[PDB]
């Protein structure tokens, strides 16, 4: 998904659409849905969560 | 066949013989709506 | 093929001679008088094709006196020009070889007809020939598809062409003459090559069919 | 009636097609041509247009709109404004032919056509914008209008039934897009051949900002016969819903091209068998055939065994009727090579104008000529058909729909040929 | 009256000398998007940014020279800026007329909205 | 390999640094290219995280392979456009080579 | 939708969290304000401040909700609220 | 006389003549668009508005397509996501890899719109045109192979500024915008025709390569070139003032500043 995750450096160099991506992606980056979240894994530490 | 009788001009020279018989134009109300 | 950008040329400037001639000034008369009060900027087209017809090709001083004629902006007259294809932007041979290439004269080996052409002149396709007397040019179907190959020389149509018979046609134009224009394989028009189909019995007349009264 | 494509030549509309009479006044009187026209304007603009809706008439330009509720839309009260009518003759499509027969040998007849529907639109004049190649025929309609006039039929108190009406004849500049409607209004009114955005529609606002209507040459030149010979008789010919006498353009790899005036829904097989000595080789060697032009669809000889050249039949065979230009192709046809010549002439006579038609119509060129060399995947296959479907109907004018109709066609019945030159450049290399 | 200003910790002269303006930002002229022309926003005034000597980067002793609050409403703005003590100055916001527009004019004729080109 | 800088003054390297450690002015060179006036990175705020490498998209700005190139002060890890030059041109072969091992990964 | 790039949805997780919402929104109306489930199966109750003991004991001590670990427990500051800061506890 | 349409299935009251762009954002929703601008006359030709009409087999443009009464128009259904999609993509099919070049980049309206409402990757497989740069003064920096074709700059220079010397030459995918002839676009508004053009194929010439639109901090000023008292906003960087752009008052500059006050 070339809106997330940037595209290839071939595919950024060829395609007009791939460079508008990686453009944006690494200037603005990709716009998050509104919303709230708690995701927690098992760390070695234990649990380690991220309230976003 | 009396197509090869037509010359550069012959349509136009065509269009000026009917300015006679063509009617009064009408009016937009200006000499060009750019006016 | 051809650029839309002007530049500015010793042959081709806003400073080269242009001008009507009273007859061609009548025309125009004419041609705006065709079109209502207060629109005269319809004849745009029409004046340009005066004076292509006139000068036999449209430099930048044409269209910007055309512009001034009908008082329309000089920008409106290059839109123009450069939109449609039969106006030449550059100079042309004295006869303007245009050949359909479309598929239903493909279909009839226009190819060959357009190979004939370029043996002859001995001018690629877009080239004009040294003397200037010809240029060759592939167009779009010319609305005679049904004619086999056809070329549009100046503002005559030949057509059910054989290399053999655009050869011929050739040398009757570099000859000095005026080669007849229609079908070139024995039928005077769209009718069927042998034999007519339709309409060989006689025009049935005036007032036949008339329904009730009208 | 239950099978059509017989007509008798004292039916035809169009008795000089091939010019084998005088094509000036004399011969037109003759032939029937303006008989009781004065009677006919003095009828009244609603008899004019319930006779033309009898009919059955549907546009001959390639749409098939209804012709009778088409030129009704003009039947309204004057709101100040001058009303015109513009005649098609530009005439673009590749293998269309009829309208230059019209003009070249039956003039008159579209001049009291033109007289006919601008009394029943109740039009000021008559604006017919003709080919510039044709320049002749354009000489020929100039020289009948000026008899026309001479004769008082047309003018001030046409025909003396008290009607002023003048007929102009505006030469075309080389554009194909002119030959939309829309397009057309813009070149007659000076400027590029660029195709308006509907709404507003030329019955409301139109040539110079007045209202219009445009039609097909052969579409008004058909109006005074219909009036005069009757709505019924025109609706006798053909289908229902399909009725009338249809002029057709034979090209392509026949044994006698021409141009013949068959009744409407006439069967594929019988008019290219009988008017044009069937198909080179025979029928068994028939490719395929493009029925109405090159906006049309083609189809292969498997429908072309069985099918009716009227819009509803060609329609249901996943084509269209169009200008009935039936441009047929022979087995030794590259049937790749022609449709991709036929996206390159689209190319050539874009507008471009609308974004899906000026970029996806040359795009489309570029996928075709590489898919005449072989030089693709067949995975591009279904990329062009999705390239096609997003031009059709996303576009201002139909030029889109009319370019990528017949890219559809051509992948709808001819995928495996595409395929195996696919694979044929590959082994290759 | 909210007085939290002995509360926030902000030192004196950033509480009495400052000038906050609230206001809906201007929509980008360079683009037609007007998403970001929906909240109301809170800024301070600009301040004093030297040139630093060694690298020549924009130096600055302004702690608020970055602070952009978004308020959903001028109601909620205003409060704000009164709790903490600010010296508010309110921009009502500017919403584009309704215009009206018409294809059809671009071909009028009897009128200058007639176009020449399109 | 002309001799001529990559860097095309585009300002995302800039922009995609989490550590705000890049400085970039820009004016239309002599030549009209965009050319930096500016490019200033200072070692001592950067992260070494490398999105300044994965962000440039003529692999202008490269974290290369030196690693032992510490200083007595503070002021010589603030590097200029000059010392980025530099370093470029001492360790090109090796990035390079880095480059052409590594790039079908990225 | 579907295909690899989109996140499966788990329909049961969503359903028995909004049961579970309900109920303890029936058993607690006196603090409870609102209570939601996110797309992602995430349940969150809303309380009045004043229930912040009875709705933790109750969710702590209740034999259908033994939320005897604090997650977490953190502010959120929305300064364009009356109440700018919002109290947030991870159960 | 206000008809009812509805947006997505909500009510909204709207005048007669009201286009369907209006009835959207009437509700709040911005369809994307290249050629539509407030202040200049619809053209219609740039196909992104296209929108799909409830009930309706046709998408309809939504910049010029008048509202009829009971209309539901569905901004976000399959269809209009569809004819969006292709439409950038078609827009993006000759455009340029010009973006880190561009001085319109993270500002572009052409870029935003293809993050939000276009694909994610191309399948042009062929190769782009190019079109020769045209000179048309030494304010605006033109770069014609940038050019999306929308005439904002031509319906502009003949509405806003009286000056008829931008057009459309050639037709098909050569058409070129600018100028036939090498003739300079001199006018006190021409300035503007930087900001109306969505992609970077007009941009200021002293503006040129100096930032980006991310990084400038806007302060919103009053010019004190003229006594029109035209508001404009100086984006500072750094603290240098970068560039002056125009404030929107529809009382008093509306969205425009002449060449001086830029
Ligand atoms: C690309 C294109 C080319 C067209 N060419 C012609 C043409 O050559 N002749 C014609 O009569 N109609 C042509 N049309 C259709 C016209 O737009 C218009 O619908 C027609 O002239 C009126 O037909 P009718 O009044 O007989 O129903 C063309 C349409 C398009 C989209
Ligand atoms: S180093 Fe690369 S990313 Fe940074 S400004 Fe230069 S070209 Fe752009
Ligand atoms: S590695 Fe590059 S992007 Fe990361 S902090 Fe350092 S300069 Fe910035
Ligand atoms: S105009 Fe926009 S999309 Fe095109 S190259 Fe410039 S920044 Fe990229
Ligand atoms: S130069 Fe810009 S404003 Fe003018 S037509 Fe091209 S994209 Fe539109
Ligand atoms: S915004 Fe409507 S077609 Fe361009």
């Amino acid at each position: 998904d070339a809106k997330v995750s940037p595209p290839k450096r071939a595919e950024m160099k060829t395609s007009m659409e791939s460079l508008i991506h990686h453009f944006k992606l690494y200037t603005e980056g990709y716009q998050v849905p509104p919303g709230a979240t708690y995701t927690a894994i098992e760390a070695p530490k234990g649990e380690f969560g991220v309230y976003l | 066949l009396q197509h090869h009788e037509y010359s550069t001009y012959t349509f136009l020279d065509l269009n000026v013989e009917l300015s006679k018989f063509r009617m009064p134009q009408p009016s937009s109300g200006r000499q060009s709506p750019r006016h | 093929g051809a650029l839309f950008v002007h530049r500015d040329t010793p042959e081709n400037n806003p400073d080269t001679p242009f001008d009507f001639t009273p007859e061609n000034y009548k025309r125009i008369e004419a041609i705006v008088k065709n079109y209502p009060e207060g629109h005269k900027a319809a004849a745009v087209l029409p004046v340009l094709d005066l004076a292509q017809r006139q000068n036999g090709w449209l430099p930048i001083s044409a269209m910007n006196k055309v512009a001034e004629i009908l008082q329309v902006p000089p920008m409106r007259v290059y839109e123009v020009a450069t939109f449609y294809t039969m106006y030449n932007r550059k100079p042309v041979g004295k006869y303007h070889i245009q050949v359909c290439t479309t598929t239903p004269c493909m279909l009839r080996n226009s190819d060959s007809i357009l190979e004939a052409i370029q043996k002859k002149l001995g001018i690629k396709v877009g080239e004009t020939t040294p003397d200037k007397l010809f240029t060759l040019i592939e167009v779009e179907c010319l609305g005679a598809c049904v004619n086999a190959p056809m070329v549009q020389i100046n503002d005559n149509y030949y057509e059910d062409l054989t290399p053999k018979d655009i050869e011929e046609i050739i040398d009757e134009l570099k000859a000095g003459k005026i080669p007849k224009p229609g079908p070139r394989s024995g039928r005077f028009s769209c009718e069927p090559a042998g034999g007519l189909t339709s309409l060989t019995e006689p025009p049935k007349g005036p007032g036949f069919g008339v329904q009730a009264g009208l | 009636k239950t099978s059509f494509g017989s007509l008798k030549d004292e039916d035809r509309i169009f008795t000089n097609l091939y010019g084998r009479h005088d094509w000036r006044l004399k011969g037109a009187q003759s032939r029937g041509d303006w008989y009781k026209t004065k009677e006919i304007l003095l009828k009244g603009p609603d008899w004019i247009l319930g006779e033309v809706k009898t009919s059955g008439l549907r546009g001959r330009g390639g749409a098939g709109f209804p012709t009778g509720l088409k030129w009704s839309f003009m039947n309204k009260p004057s709101d100040g404004r001058p009303k015109y009518l513009v005649v098609n003759a530009d005439e673009g499509e590749p293998g269309t032919c009829k309208d230059r027969e019209i003009i070249r040998h039956d003039p008159h007849k579209l001049v009291e056509g033109c007289l006919v529907g601008g009394r029943a639109m109740g039009a000021r004049a008559a604006y017919i914008y003709i080919r510039g190649e044709f320049y002749n025929e354009a000489s020929n309609l100039q020289v009948a209008i000026r008899e026309a006039y001479e004769a008082g039929l047309i003018g001030k108190n046409a025909c003396g039934s008290g009607y002023d009406f003048d007929v102009f004849v505006v030469r075309g500049a080389g554009a194909y897009i002119c030959g939309e409607e829309t397009a057309l209004i813009e070149s007659i009114e000076g400027k590029q051949g660029k195709p308006r955005l509907k709404p507003p529609f030329p019955a409301d606002v139109g040539v110079f900002g007045c209202p219009t209507t445009v039609a097909n040459v052969e579409t008004v030149a058909v109006s005074p016969t219909i009036c005069r010979r009757g709505g019924a008789w025109f609706a006798s010919f053909g289908r229902e819903r399909n009725s009338g006498t249809k002029l057709f353009n034979i090209s392509g790899h026949v044994n006698h091209p021409c141009t013949v005036e068959e009744e409407m829904s006439v069967p594929l097989k019988e008019l290219i068998e009988k008017h044009a000595g069937g198909v080179i080789g025979g029928w068994d060697n028939l490719l395929a055939v493009i029925p109405g032009g090159s906006s049309t669809p083609l189809i292969p000889k498997s429908v072309c065994e069985t099918v009716l050249m009227d819009f509803d039949a060609l329609v249901q065979a996943q084509t269209g009727l169009g200008t009935a230009a039936v441009i047929v192709m022979d087995r030794s046809t590259d049937i790749v090579k022609a449709i991709a010549r036929l996206i390159e002439f689209y190319k050539h006579e874009s507008c471009g104008q609308c974004t899906p038609c000026r970029e996806g119509v040359d795009w489309m060129n570029k996928v075709m000529a590489r898919f005449v060399k072989g030089d693709a995947r067949p995975a591009e296959i279904d990329s062009l058909w999705e390239i096609s479907k997003q031009i059709e109907g996303h576009t201002i004018c139909a030029l889109g729909d009319g370019a990528a109709w017949p890219v559809q066609g051509l992948i709808r019945h001819f995928r495996p040929e595409l395929e195996e030159r696919m694979q044929q450049f590959a082994l290759q290399h | 009256k909210l007085d939290i200003t002995t509360l926030t910790g902000v030192p004196e002269e950033h509480i009495k000398t400052r000038k906050v303006r609230i206001f809906v930002p201007a929509r980008n002229n360079m683009q037609s998007g007007v998403n970001n022309t929906k909240k109301w926003k809170m800024e301070f005034d600009t301040r004093e940014r030297w040139e630093n000597p060694l690298m020549g980067w924009s130096s600055t002793a302004d702690p608020l020279s970055n602070l952009v609050l978004t308020f959903s409403t001028k109601e909620d703005a205003v409060a704000f800026a009164e709790k903490n003590g600010w010296s508010f100055d309110v921009e009502e916001r500017k919403v584009p007329k309704p215009k009206s527009k018409s294809y059809g004019a671009n071909f009028s004729w009897n009128k200058r909205t007639r176009v020449s080109t399109k | 390999p002309s001799g001529e800088e990559r860097c095309i003054a585009c300002k995302l390297c800039e922009a995609v640094c989490p550590a705000q450690a890049i400085t970039i002015e820009a004016e239309p060179r002599a030549d009209g290219s965009r050319r930096t006036t500016r490019y200033d990175i200072d070692m001592t705020k950067c992260i070494y995280c490398g999105f300044c490498q994965e962000a440039c998209p003529v692999d202008a700005i490269v974290e290369g392979p030196n690693f032992e190139f510490s200083t007595e002060t503070h002021e010589e890890l603030l590097y200029n456009k000059e010392k980025l030059l530099n370093n470029g041109d001492k360790w090109e072969a090796e990035i390079a080579a880095n480059i052409q091992a590594d790039y079908l990964y990225r | 939708d579907t295909r690899p790039t989109i996140r499966p949805r788990n329909d049961v997780v969503h359903k028995q969290l909004s049961a579970f919402g309900q109920y303890v929104a029936e058993i607690l109306p006196k603090y409870v304000q609102q209570v939601q489930v996110s797309c992602f199966n995430e349940l969150e109750i809303f309380i009045h401040p004043d229930g912040v003991i009875p709705v933790l004991t109750f969710l702590r001590d209740h034999t259908n909700a033994q939320f005897k670990s604090l997650a977490d427990l953190t502010a959120v500051d929305v300064p364009t609220r009356q109440n700018r800061f919002e109290i947030v506890y991870n159960l | 006389n206000l008809i009812e349409v509805f947006v997505d299935g909500q009510s909204v009251m709207v005048e007669p003549g009201t286009t369907v762009l209006q009835a959207c954002e009437k509700v709040g929703m911005q369809i994307p668009r290249f050629c539509y601008h407030e202040r200049l006359s619809v053209a219609g030709n740039c196909r992104m508005c296209l929108v799909e009409i409830e009930k309706a087999p046709k998408v309809v443009a939504a910049c010029a397509m008048p509202v009829m009464k009971g209309w539901n128009i569905l901004t976000n259904s399959e269809k209009s996501k569809k004819a969006r999609e292709g439409v950038m993509e078609f827009l993006l099919a000759n455009h340029p890899l010009d973006c880190p070049i561009c001085d319109q980049g993270g500002e572009c309206d052409l870029q935003d719109q293809s993050m939000m409402f276009g694909s994610d990757r191309s399948r042009f497989l062929e190769g782009k045109r190019a079109v020769e740069d045209k000179n048309i003064g030494p304010l605006v920096k033109t770069i014609m192979t940038r050019c999306i074709q929308c005439t904002r700059c031509i319906r502009f220079a003949s509405e806003i500024a009286g000056v008829d010397d931008l057009g459309t030459t050639g037709r098909g995918n050569d058409m070129q915008v600018g100028t036939y002839i090498e003739k300079m676009f001199m006018s006190e508004l021409s300035g503007n025709i930087i900001d109306i053009c969505p992609v970077g194929a007009l941009t200021s010439k002293p503006y040129a390569f100096t930032a980006r639109p991310w990084e400038t901090r806007k302060t919103e000023s009053i010019d004190v070139m003229d006594a029109v008292g035209s508001n404009i906003v100086v984006s500072t960087r750094t603290g240098e003032v970068m560039r002056i752009l125009p404030r929107m008052h529809e009382d008093i500059n509306e969205e425009w500043i002449s060449d001086k006050t830029r």
